[PDB]
C-alpha cells in the first residue's frame, strides 16, 4: 500500500467576497439601504477608503456555504488507498462527531476574526448570523464580539446551537447556508481597511471589498496544538503549519507532527495519533488542497 | 527619585499582525491615551530598544504616579488590547534607579519639503534650487522607528525619536506629549 500519486480535496466552508457599507449606529436594524464605501485616490499616489463624515459604523456582509462529505477526494489513482482512507475517516466520524471543529468554527464566527484590522480599536462590534432555507430566515443569532474572547474558547448555549448547525452541515445531514453581517463603531470619517491588490485596493462594482480567501483564512484558525508554544494563540491550519507574517514555520517535518507524516502514519500503518492531532488532520481535510506527489 | 509607581505592558503574539503593527497601534493608543487623557508626570519606557537592530521594544514599562497609574488600569478605552496583549499590576521601584533617556525628537532628513517652502519663499529654480541644496544635507536616522502607516500616506513609513544618555543621578522633570523625556530623565531597569 503505497500512497496515491495524485490526491486532491475540494474545499468545504466556502465563503464569498465581503462587502463594506457605512452608516450610523442605532440606525442599525434598518441596515439595508446603506451606501457603499468607495475607494478613491489621494497624493506618490495611493488609494484610500474612508467612511463618510456623518457615519461611524462599518457594515461587512458575506455568505457561507457548508458543503459536507469531507472524506471523499476528487482525484485519486489507487482504489485500495481510497477505500482505506474512507474507512479511516468514517472510523473517525463514528468514534466522535464534528462537534469540536464546529465549536471552534462557531467561535471564529462568533467574534470578528474576519474583521482583520477593522476590529482593532473599536467601541462595539456586533455580529448577526442568519440561517436560510428558502426565501426566508429559519433562525437568527445576535452576538457580541468584544465579550467573546479572542484566545479563550469558552462554551455557551447559542454557540452550542450554531455548532450543532455547522456540525450537522459538515456531516452531510442537510444543506447549510449562512448569512453573516458584522457591525463596528470606528468613528466619524475614519479609515477602513479593504484588501490590497498586486497601492491599489480590491473592489467590486463601486464598493470596497475583502477577498474570499482572507475570510477563509480567518475562519480556520483552529490550531492550538503547536509543539513549540501554546501561549501565543491559535494560528490557522496549514500543512507545515506556517505563518507568513511572522516568517516562521511551526510544525516542522523534522518532528513527527506534520500533516503528511501523520496522514501517512495513520492511513497506511494504522498508527493512530493523539486525539487533538486527529482533529488537526481532519481540519486539513476540510481545508482541502493538492496532496500527493 | 520619587515616582516609584510602574505600569507594565507585556506584549503577546498574534497571528494577524507582527509586533511592529501592535507597536504602531499602541503608539496611537499612547498619543491618544496620554495626549487625549491628561497628566504631565506620566512617562513610558521601552526596555527592548536596540539601535543596532532597529527595534522598538519587547515589553512596555510605564512610569506614573500613584493615582496616575491607579486610575488607568480600569480603562474601557484600554480594551481591545486586553484580548491582543497582556497586562500586570502595580509594583514598587528600587532605590537606585539609573537615569536613562527616552523621548521623541524629529529629524529633518529631506530637503524637498524645505525646497517646496524654499520654492514658495526663496523663488529657486530647477538648477539653482537643486544646486543651492547639496546632497549631504539629507540623512536617514537609523534609530528605533515605528511604521505609523496612518491616513496621510498610504504606504508604510518610518518613525523618528531621539533618546538620551545613561546616568546614575536622578533628575526628574515634566513629561512630553507622548510620555517621554524633554529635559527630564527617566529610570531604566
Amino acid at each position: 500500500l503505497s500512497t496515491a500519486s495524485v490526491l486532491a480535496f475540494e474545499r468545504k466552508l466556502d465563503p464569498s467576497d465581503a462587502l463594506m457599507s457605512a452608516g450610523a449606529w442605532a440606525q442599525r436594524d434598518a441596515s439595508q439601504e446603506w451606501p457603499a464605501v468607495t475607494v478613491r485616490e489621494k497624493s506618490q499616489t495611493v488609494d484610500v477608503a474612508n467612511l463618510p463624515s456623518d457615519a461611524d459604523t462599518l457594515k461587512v456582509r458575506f455568505t457561507l456555504r457548508v458543503l459536507g462529505g469531507a472524506g471523499t477526494p476528487s482525484a485519486c489513482n489507487d482504489a485500495a488507498y481510497r477505500d482505506k482512507l474512507l474507512q479511516t475517516v468514517a472510523t473517525y466520524v463514528n468514534d466522535q462527531g464534528f462537534a469540536e471543529l464546529a465549536r471552534r468554527y462557531a467561535h471564529n464566527l462568533a467574534n470578528a476574526r474576519f474583521l482583520w484590522r477593522n476590529r482593532v480599536g473599536a467601541e462595539a462590534v456586533e455580529v448577526r448570523i442568519n440561517h436560510i432555507r428558502q426565501g426566508e430566515v429559519a433562525r437568527a443569532w445576535r452576538f457580541d464580539a468584544l465579550a467573546i474572547g479572542l484566545r479563550d474558547f469558552k462554551a455557551d448555549a447559542e454557540l452550542d446551537a450554531l455548532a450543532e448547525l455547522i456540525a450537522s452541515g459538515l456531516s452531510g445531514s442537510g444543506h447549510v447556508l449562512l448569512e453573516v453581517v458584522a457591525f463596528a463603531r470606528i468613528g466619524d470619517g475614519q479609515e477602513v481597511f479593504p484588501s490590497q491588490e498586486l497601492k491599489t485596493l480590491y473592489s467590486v462594482r463601486d464598493a470596497a471589498a475583502i477577498h474570499s480567501q482572507k475570510i477563509g483564512n480567518a475562519l480556520r484558525t483552529i490550531d492550538t496544538w503547536y509543539p513549540d508554544e501554546d501561549g501565543l494563540g491559535p494560528i490557522a491550519v496549514e500543512p507545515y503549519g506556517s505563518v507568513t507574517s511572522q516568517g516562521k514555520a511551526y510544525r516542522q517535518p523534522k518532528q513527527k507532527l506534520d500533516f503528511y507524516t501523520l496522514l501517512d502514519n495513520w492511513v497506511l500503518r494504522d498508527e493512530a495519533p493523539a486525539v487533538e492531532q486527529q482533529h488537526y488532520v481532519i481540519a486539513n481535510l476540510i481545508r482541502g488542497g493538492v496532496f500527493g506527489e | 527619585f520619587t515616582m516609584d509607581h510602574y505600569l507594565d505592558i507585556r506584549l503577546r503574539p498574534d497571528p494577524e499582525f507582527p509586533p511592529a503593527q501592535l507597536m504602531c497601534v499602541l503608539f496611537g493608543k499612547l498619543h491618544q491615551a496620554l495626549v487625549a487623557q491628561g497628566g504631565d508626570r506620566i512617562g513610558v519606557s521601552f526596555p527592548d530598544l536596540d539601535e543596532s537592530r532597529s527595534r522598538l521594544g519587547e515589553r512596555l514599562r510605564i512610569h506614573a504616579s500613584a493615582d496616575d497609574l491607579r486610575a488607568l488600569l480600569a480603562r474601557p478605552w484600554l480594551e481591545g488590547l486586553r484580548d491582543h496583549l497582556q497586562f500586570g499590576e502595580p509594583a514598587v521601584v528600587p532605590h537606585p534607579t539609573p537615569y536613562r533617556q527616552v523621548s521623541r525628537v524629529q529629524a529633518k532628513s529631506n530637503p524637498e519639503r524645505l525646497r517646496r517652502r524654499l520654492m514658495r519663499r526663496h523663488d529657486l529654480s530647477e538648477e539653482e534650487a537643486r544646486k543651492r541644496i547639496p546632497d549631504t544635507v539629507a540623512r536617514a536616522l537609523d534609530l528605533p522607528f515605528v511604521t505609523l502607516r496612518s491616513q496621510s500616506t498610504g504606504q508604510h513609513f518610518r518613525l523618528f525619536i531621539r533618546h538620551g544618555p545613561l546616568q546614575v543621578t536622578a533628575e526628574e522633570g515634566g513629561f512630553t506629549c507622548y510620555g517621554l523625556s524633554k529635559g527630564g530623565f527617566v529610570p531604566w531597569f
